[PDB]
């Protein structure tokens, strides 16, 4: 393989392939925002579907 | 229509990855005990042998 | 195992009558409920408040006339959940409200998400590549184009299929009518696709069965079977020979025969949800521009494409005031279009 | 140009057909 | 028109008449196994 | 031997290239000849009075049409079900005109098809194979016949036989479905079940099969280089796709014996189109849909709509617009 | 050899076949309604 | 210079092409009055 | 009949481009060493 | 471990499918569905 | 052969048939009594056929409110008696 | 771009073989897809941010 | 404020909570109670 | 401009027959064991 | 028994590329003449 | 479309150019 002045500079950001973290590591946090970003998109969903009326949020070209 | 498509290529390559191993086909040496009802306890599992 | 995940996994895949899995837990659910809801409604209630008719075995239907119809037009695309604005939790209006239509179309849509996945788990467990799933892909664009998508681009639910025998017969007619879908190459490579796939199935099953070896004394020949046998039941030899001075060609590879058997039909109905995104938007295959501008000039002109708008026009202004009861249409006897007597 | 065309395509299929039938690669046994 | 008509009569009668000789031709006996 | 008895061996040989054949004997012209006429017809024909009220129709390339727009159009409806060979005709320019090409080509296909279903038996015969590939093709074959003759017999008329032609044929359709509430009969729904289910059983077959093919092959090359063409030993393992089957449904949902899988995969399209072209062949007698127009009443006797009404609307819409020149009489009874 | 009574099998067969009679129960009794 | 060895040589068998072929004539077949309208 | 103008030139391409693209590579294909 | 035979319980079953089935074309020719 | 009890086995033995001899018929006629009583009219909200018009009423009760479509069903409903 | 994108690709095309690509444990191709994607998210967040 | 589409919302929200930790307490429980044997 | 309406298909062709013609003798050339 | 009279044919690049360049300039110069 | 096809043809013809230098078949002594 050839080596160049960037491919030196960038050798540490492609070193570690195949490195994980142990067990379940963060598994549980990650399942927390994946929840929280279904509600969301829940939300969003029913803000635009009309099933969620907010006070003023007039969803329409005139407001 | 391209949305609707790309399902398609998102359930191929979904598929593709999870299934690597049987690419080619399946084990040609594959055990009759793991397709027959109750020999394990546990679908594809040899260690739940009953 | 191990920990308690590991324990589930362990229970949702054991080897019983039924195999649950991890997909059982969205499949189980929302099939049953999609399956009980069309039982429920078609034998119990009423379209009268959305559509001005009646629906269920308990006014009276058939089970070819009853049916689960879509809300009303002035629901627009509303979710419309129990729980929802339109409900506000009364189960009795929601009822009268369509809501057993978006109720069925939503389970059932998430059922058909928990059946792949579930072709996709056992597939891996057993061991086999995953090409029922991938088949199942083309169920799931007809599925979500035509209940889902079409909808959508119209005005409203109203506008989608509605769950029933007759239902289905009149959203086919609708679809002649408004936008002359038979002329659609999209649903004419559908049509391909399911014709060819029923070809397909009865010409490989009969060839199999009538190049069969004679592997038993019995006339009555599926005994003389084993599935764990190592040989070929049937001659591809002779059955590529056959066909090969019948048609011309034959198979003569039975992996590529059986991998055609998956692309053909799955293929075909891919092509045809294509055609009915289009028609979300009223994007039709309706008309040919040089036909119309030769037959607005030339009234000696005529074809069997201007014989069928003919058609179209009658469907449109004969249904439409029955069937799109939120229009409020009122056609004046003389403004029908009817041809001589009839 | 459109009967043409159209008649052109179809003359292509009937003479696919016959170098199909008749000049396939030949089925061989094993 | 006549020409017509008695030509086809005879090419019809022509090949009717190979297809009820040829299945009278010992059929059974064409075939690869008992004759 | 003989010149007769050479010319038998040679009908019958199993070494032509293309099986011949004493069906093959009346096969090869008909169909040559329908094949050769239909191309003609298609590309050339002029304007066809269809339903005999002198107002032609257009099924011609050259004469204004293209591949869907395109037909062979049905023979006059003054000729009804007389019997119009090109020598009937005072000259080919009337022969034209009443829609001659349409009986010859369906009449020639008829014969040619029956003898490809003839042929299919003799081949199999001279190829000690069993017999009942023909059967199977009994049911696409039964259902050209009823829409090229047993229908245009029950109205009496060629003139209401389908068209040879793309928007011929949903026109036929359509005016069918006006006439007789086809969706709404039971053998037209067993052959949508059976062209549904036949599609639906050969993805199912074609995946399962293809789902546990024997591992032959690299994962550069095609896995299809992994059969070789009259090898001894299956090339899937059936027992694995029972074993996949029996599971996404129940055990004994599944087939593990290929032979009753087979049969079911030849018999469930075979017999749903059988009840398809019945349908058909039994509408031709006016033996109609299932009829719930007004079927549902309130207490006082107000018509309460069903979907099957809805139906009628749409169905009313192509009976009162359909052939708008032709009926001078109230009812349309044929 | 001893089996178990209630199962996941018997749970699928129960969510079913009970609403299954009590449906036919309630269209048997419809085909009595009178307008 | 240095030869890539992830290189692979490609086939279309003879069925292969008269499938091919087959499909693109029929699409252009039906597609074709479409295009002229 | 007045049909598109680019009716032809879409339908002669559409033919020719992946017609010519099979056809380069079953030849290269029959080609290579038997 | 069986006592009632299975072809008398199909039987059974089988004429309790048929009587409920007529009772419900029995139905599409009298009172609601009628027509009458 | 997954472990449950062969289906054959159960609906043969006499005791599937001392449960269910009772509630098969107990269920049918539940299902029955929620018809004759009345009662599936109410649940939901289906017209009975002296209700989907009032005596002189010209057209259908055809929802066209999104959000007042349960309050219109309402005030169609008083509008029968 | 299109043309100096195009360049580029040229180049990569014929200097495919560099020692970045190379895991530096196996010499094997490896790309470390899991870094690759924080450095990925972290521009596409920069760039949404400052959009 | 809470609008009442607003409390409808968390209506729903909390009655699929429930369903599915309801779903998943039972499924565990079970799994913990009746384990496969290696 | 009003052009002739064919020399749009006629260019198009005469750029593309032959050229396809080359590409196909050219590309199961280097496909030949070398 | 195969035809002894068959050969390969070749088109080494440089001939593709005079080729092309021909085919192309050629095109150039009478697409004018065939618009018109 | 005449415009098009002019430019299109230009186009073609300089990116041949580039093939023909920078992807030329390479010299070489047969040494
Ligand atoms: C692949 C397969 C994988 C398997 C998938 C399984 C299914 C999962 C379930 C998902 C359900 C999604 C439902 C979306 C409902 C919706 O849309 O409901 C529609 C609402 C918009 O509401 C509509 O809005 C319309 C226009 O209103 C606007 O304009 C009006 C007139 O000017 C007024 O001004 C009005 O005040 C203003 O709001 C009308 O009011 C309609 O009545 C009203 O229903 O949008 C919205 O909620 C959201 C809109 C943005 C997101 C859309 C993403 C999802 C849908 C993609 C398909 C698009 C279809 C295109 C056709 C091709
Ligand atoms: C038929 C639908 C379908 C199927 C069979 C698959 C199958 C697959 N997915 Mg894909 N996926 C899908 C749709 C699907 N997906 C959709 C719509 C998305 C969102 C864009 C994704 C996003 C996705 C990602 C990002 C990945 C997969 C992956 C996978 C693979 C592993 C299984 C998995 O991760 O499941 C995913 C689970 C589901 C599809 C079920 C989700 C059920 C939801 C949570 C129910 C929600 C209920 C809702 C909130 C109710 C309110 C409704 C509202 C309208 C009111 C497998 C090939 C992975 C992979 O390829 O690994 C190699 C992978 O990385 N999926
Ligand atoms: C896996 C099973 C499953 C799935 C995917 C669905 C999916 C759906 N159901 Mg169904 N349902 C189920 C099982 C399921 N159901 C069961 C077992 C029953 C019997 C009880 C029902 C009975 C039912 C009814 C009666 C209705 C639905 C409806 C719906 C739709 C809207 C659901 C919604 O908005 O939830 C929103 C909730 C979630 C997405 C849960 C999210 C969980 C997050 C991650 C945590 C929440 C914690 C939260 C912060 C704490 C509480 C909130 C607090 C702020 C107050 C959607 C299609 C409606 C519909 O079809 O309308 C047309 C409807 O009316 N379902
Ligand atoms: C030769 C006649 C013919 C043929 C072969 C077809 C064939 C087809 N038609 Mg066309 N049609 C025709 C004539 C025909 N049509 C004519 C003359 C018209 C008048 C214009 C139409 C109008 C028409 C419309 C309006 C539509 C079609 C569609 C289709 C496709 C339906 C595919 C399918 O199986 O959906 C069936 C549904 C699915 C596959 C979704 C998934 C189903 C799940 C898996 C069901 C699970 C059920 C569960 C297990 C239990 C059920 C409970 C039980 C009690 C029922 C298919 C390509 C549809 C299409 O194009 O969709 C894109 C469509 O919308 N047709
Ligand atoms: C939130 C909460 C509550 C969660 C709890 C979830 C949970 C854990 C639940 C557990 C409890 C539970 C299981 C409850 C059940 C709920 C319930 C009843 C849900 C309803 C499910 C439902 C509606 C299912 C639909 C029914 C269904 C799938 C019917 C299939 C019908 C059908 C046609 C089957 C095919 C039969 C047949 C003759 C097939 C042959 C045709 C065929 C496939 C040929 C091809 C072929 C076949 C082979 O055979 C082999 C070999 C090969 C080669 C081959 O080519
Ligand atoms: C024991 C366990 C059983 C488990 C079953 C699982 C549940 C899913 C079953 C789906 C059944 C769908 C059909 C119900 C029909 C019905 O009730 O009609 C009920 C109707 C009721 O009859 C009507 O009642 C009215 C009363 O006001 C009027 O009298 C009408 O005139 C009258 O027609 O009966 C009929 O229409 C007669 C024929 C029914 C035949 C249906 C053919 C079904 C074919 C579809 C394929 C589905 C396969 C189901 C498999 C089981
Ligand atoms: C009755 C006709 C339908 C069954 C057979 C027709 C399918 C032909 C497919 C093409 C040939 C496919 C083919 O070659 O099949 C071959 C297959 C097996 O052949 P064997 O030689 O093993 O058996 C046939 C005889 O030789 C007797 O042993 O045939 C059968 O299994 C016949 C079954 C008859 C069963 C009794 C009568 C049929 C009842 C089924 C109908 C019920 C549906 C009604 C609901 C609407
Ligand atoms: C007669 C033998 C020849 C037929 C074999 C060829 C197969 C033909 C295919 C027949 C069509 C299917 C009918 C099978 C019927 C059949 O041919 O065999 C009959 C079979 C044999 O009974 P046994 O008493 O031997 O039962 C043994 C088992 O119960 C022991 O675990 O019993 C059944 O499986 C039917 C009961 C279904 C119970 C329904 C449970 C609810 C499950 C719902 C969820 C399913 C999952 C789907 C969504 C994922
Ligand atoms: C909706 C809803 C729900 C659910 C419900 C459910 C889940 C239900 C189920 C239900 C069910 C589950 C029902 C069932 C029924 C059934 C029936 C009604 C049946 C019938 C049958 C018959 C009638 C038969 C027929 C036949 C056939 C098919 C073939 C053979 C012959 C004969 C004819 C016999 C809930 C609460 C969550 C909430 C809200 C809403
Ligand atoms: C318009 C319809 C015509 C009506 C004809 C009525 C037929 C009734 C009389 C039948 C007489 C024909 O008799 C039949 O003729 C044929 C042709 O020569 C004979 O000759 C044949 O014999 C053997 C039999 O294996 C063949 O292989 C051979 O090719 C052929 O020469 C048959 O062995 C003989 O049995
Ligand atoms: C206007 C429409 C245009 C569409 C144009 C389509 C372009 C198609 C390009 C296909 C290129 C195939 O590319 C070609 O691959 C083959 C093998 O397949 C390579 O061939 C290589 O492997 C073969 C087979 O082992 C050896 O015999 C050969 O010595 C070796 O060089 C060629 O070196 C390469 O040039
Ligand atoms: C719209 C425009 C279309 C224009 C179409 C132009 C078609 C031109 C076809 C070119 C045909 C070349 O024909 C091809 O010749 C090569 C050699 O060159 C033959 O190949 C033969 O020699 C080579 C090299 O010694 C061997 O490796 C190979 O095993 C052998 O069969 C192919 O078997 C044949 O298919
Ligand atoms: C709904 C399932 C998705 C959540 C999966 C995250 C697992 S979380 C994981 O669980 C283990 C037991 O399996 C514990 O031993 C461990 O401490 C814990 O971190
Ligand atoms: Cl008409
Ligand atoms: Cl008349
Ligand atoms: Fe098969
Ligand atoms: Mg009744």
């Amino acid at each position: 393989a050839r080596r160049t002045w960037l491919g030196d500079i960038l050798r540490p950001l492609n070193s570690e392939y195949g490195k994980v973290a142990p067990g379940w590591g963060t598994t549980p946090l990650m399942a927390v925002f994946m929840g929280l970003f279904l509600v969301f998109l829940l939300i969003i969903l029913e803000i635009y579907n009309s099933t969620l009326i907010l006070d003023g949020v007039n969803v329409s070209w005139k407001a | 229509v391209f949305a609707l498509l790309f399902f398609f290529g998102h359930i191929w390559h979904g598929a593709r990855t999870l299934f690597r191993d049987v690419f080619s086909g399946i084990d040609p040496e594959l055990s009759p005990e793991q397709v027959e009802w109750g020999f394990y306890q546990k679908v594809g599992d040899v260690t739940t042998r009953k | 195992e191990r920990g308690w995940f590991d324990i589930l996994d362990d229970w949702l895949k054991r080897d019983r009558f039924v195999f649950v899995g991890w997909s059982g837990i969205l499949l189980f659910p929302c099939a049953y409920l999609a399956l009980g809801g069309w039982l429920t409604g078609t034998t119990f209630v009423t379209s009268w408040y959305t559509h001005g008719l009646a629906s269920s075995y308990l006014e009276g239907c058939n089970f070819l006339t009853v049916a689960v119809s879509t809300p009303a037009n002035s629901m627009g695309h509303s979710l419309l959940l129990l729980w929802g604005p339109e409900a506000q939790g009364d189960f009795t209006r929601w009822c009268q409200l369509g809501g057993l239509w978006t109720f069925i179309a939503l389970h059932g849509a998430f059922g058909l998400i928990g059946f792949m996945l579930r072709q996709f788990e056992i597939a891996r467990l057993v061991g086999v590549r995953p090409y029922n799933a991938i088949a199942f892909s083309a169920p799931i664009a007809v599925f979500v184009s035509v209940f889902l998508i079409y909808p959508l681009g119209q005005s409203s639910w109203f506008f989608a299929p509605s769950f029933g025998v007759a239902a289905i017969f009149r959203f086919l007619l609708f679809f002649q009518g408004f936008h002359n879908w038979t002329l659609n190459p999209f649903h004419m490579m559908g049509v391909a696709g399911v014709l060819g796939g029923a070809l397909l199935c009865a010409i490989h099953g009969a060839t199999v069965e009538n190049t069969l070896f004679q592997d038993g004394e019995g006339a009555s020949t599926f005994r003389a079977f084993n599935p764990t046998q190592a040989e070929e039941t049937y001659s591809m030899v002779t059955a590529n020979r056959f066909w090969s001075q019948i048609f011309g060609i034959a198979f003569s590879n039975k992996r590529w025969l059986h991998f055609f058997m998956l692309f053909v039909p799955v293929t075909g109905l891919w092509m045809s949800a294509i055609g009915v995104v289009g028609l979300a938007l009223n994007l039709r295959s309706y008309d040919f521009i040089s036909q119309e501008i030769r037959a607005a000039e030339d009234p000696e002109f005529e074809t069997f494409y201007t014989k069928n708008l003919l058609l179209n026009e009658g469907i449109r202004a004969w249904m439409a005031p029955q069937d799109q009861p939120h229009e409020n249409f009122v056609f004046p006897e003389e403004v029908l279009p009817r041809g001589n007597a009839l | 140009m459109e009967t043409i065309t159209y008649v052109f395509i179809f003359a292509c299929i009937i003479a696919l057909f016959f170098f199909a039938i008749f000049f396939r690669e030949p089925p061989r046994i094993t | 028109m006549e020409t017509l008509k008695i030509t086809v009569y005879i090419v019809v009668t022509f090949f009717v008449l190979l297809f009820v000789f040829g299945f009278l031709s010992g059929d059974p006996a064409r075939n690869p196994k008992r004759k | 031997a003989n010149l007769w008895e050479r010319f038998c061996n040679w009908v019958t040989s199993t070494d032509n290239r293309l099986y011949v054949g004493w069906f093959g004997v009346i096969m090869i012209p008909t169909l040559l000849a329908a094949t050769i006429c239909f191309v003609i017809a298609f590309i050339a024909a002029p304007p066809v009075d269809i339903d005999g009220i002198r107002e032609p129709v257009s099924g011609s390339l050259l004469y204004g049409n293209n591949i869907i727009t395109g037909a062979v159009v049905p023979s006059s409806n003054a000729i009804g079900l007389h019997f119009y060979p090109i020598w009937e005709a005072a000259s080919l320019d009337e022969w034209l005109y009443n829609g001659g090409p349409y009986q010859l080509i369906i009449f020639h296909f008829l014969l040619g098809a029956s003898c490809y279903m003839g042929r299919q038996w003799e081949l199999s015969y001279r190829l000690g194979m069993r017999p009942w590939i023909c059967v199977a093709y009994s049911a696409p074959l039964a259902s050209a016949f009823a829409v090229f003759l047993i229908y245009p017999i029950g109205q009496g008329s060629f003139s209401d036989g389908m068209p040879l032609g793309i928007s011929g044929t949903f026109n036929f359709m359509i005016v069918f479905q006006a006439e007789h509430n086809i969706l709404m009969h039971p053998f037209h729904q067993l052959g949508v079940a059976g062209v549904f289910g036949g599609a639906l059983f050969c993805a199912m077959h074609g995946s399962l099969v293809t789902s546990s093919l024997i591992r032959e092959t690299t994962e550069t090359e095609s896995a299809n280089y992994g059969y070789k063409f009259g090898q001894e030993e299956e090339t899937y393992n059936i027992v694995a796709a029972h074993g996949y089957f029996g599971r996404l449904i129940f055990q004994y949902a599944s087939f593990n014996n290929s032979r009753s899988l087979h049969f079911f995969l030849a018999a469930w399209p075979v017999v749903g189109v059988w009840f398809a072209a019945l349908g058909i062949s039994t509408m031709a007698f006016n033996l109609n849909g299932f009829n719930f127009n007004h079927s549902v009443i309130d207490a006082k006797g107000n018509v309460i709509n069903t979907w099957a009404d809805i139906i009628n609307r749409a169905n009313l819409g192509m009976e009162v617009m359909h052939e708008r020149n032709a009926h001078n009489f109230p009812l349309d009874l044929a | 050899v001893s089996y178990p009574i209630f199962t996941v099998r018997w749970v699928a067969v129960h969510t079913l076949a009970v609403p299954t009679i009590f449906f036919l129960g309630a269209i048997a009794a419809m085909q009595f309604i009178q307008r | 210079m240095e030869p890539n060895p992830n290189r692979q040589p490609v086939e279309l068998n003879r069925t292969s092409l008269y499938l091919g072929l087959l499909l693109i004539l029929v699409l252009a077949l039906l597609f074709s009055s479409y295009f002229f309208n | 009949m007045e049909v598109n103008q680019l009716g032809l030139i879409a339908t002669a391409l559409f033919v020719l481009v992946p017609s010519v693209f099979l056809i380069i590579l079953y030849v290269q294909t029959e080609s290579q060493q038997k | 471990g069986g006592r009632i035979p299975l072809w008398i319980v199909a039987t059974v079953a089988g004429m309790g499918v048929i009587v409920i089935v007529g009772l419900f074309f029995y139905g599409a020719y009298a009172g609601l569905g009628s027509s009458l | 052969t997954t472990g449950e009890r062969p289906f054959s086995d159960i609906i043969t033995s006499v005791r599937y048939w001392v449960i269910h001899s009772i509630t098969i018929p107990a269920l049918f006629i539940a299902g029955w009594l929620f018809v004759s009583t009345g009662l599936a009219y109410d649940v939901f909200g289906t017209p009975r056929p002296d209700s989907y018009y009032a005596q002189e009423q010209r057209s259908i009760p055809l929802v066209t409110d999104r959000f007042e479509a349960k309050q219109q069903v309402e005030t169609f409903l008083e509008q029968l008696k | 771009l299109s043309g100096l994108l195009f360049l580029a690709a040229c180049w990569h095309w014929v200097y495919w073989d560099l020692e970045l690509f190379r895991d530096p444990r196996t010499g094997e191709p490896a790309l470390d897809l899991p870094k690759m994607f924080g450095i990925h998210l972290f521009l596409a967040g920069l760039l949404c941010f400052g959009f | 404020t809470i609008t009442p589409s607003l409390k409808g919302f968390f209506i729903g929200l909390l009655s699929g909570a429930v369903v599915l930790g309801l779903t998943f307490a039972v499924l565990i429980a079970i799994s913990q109670i009746d384990k496969v044997q290696r």
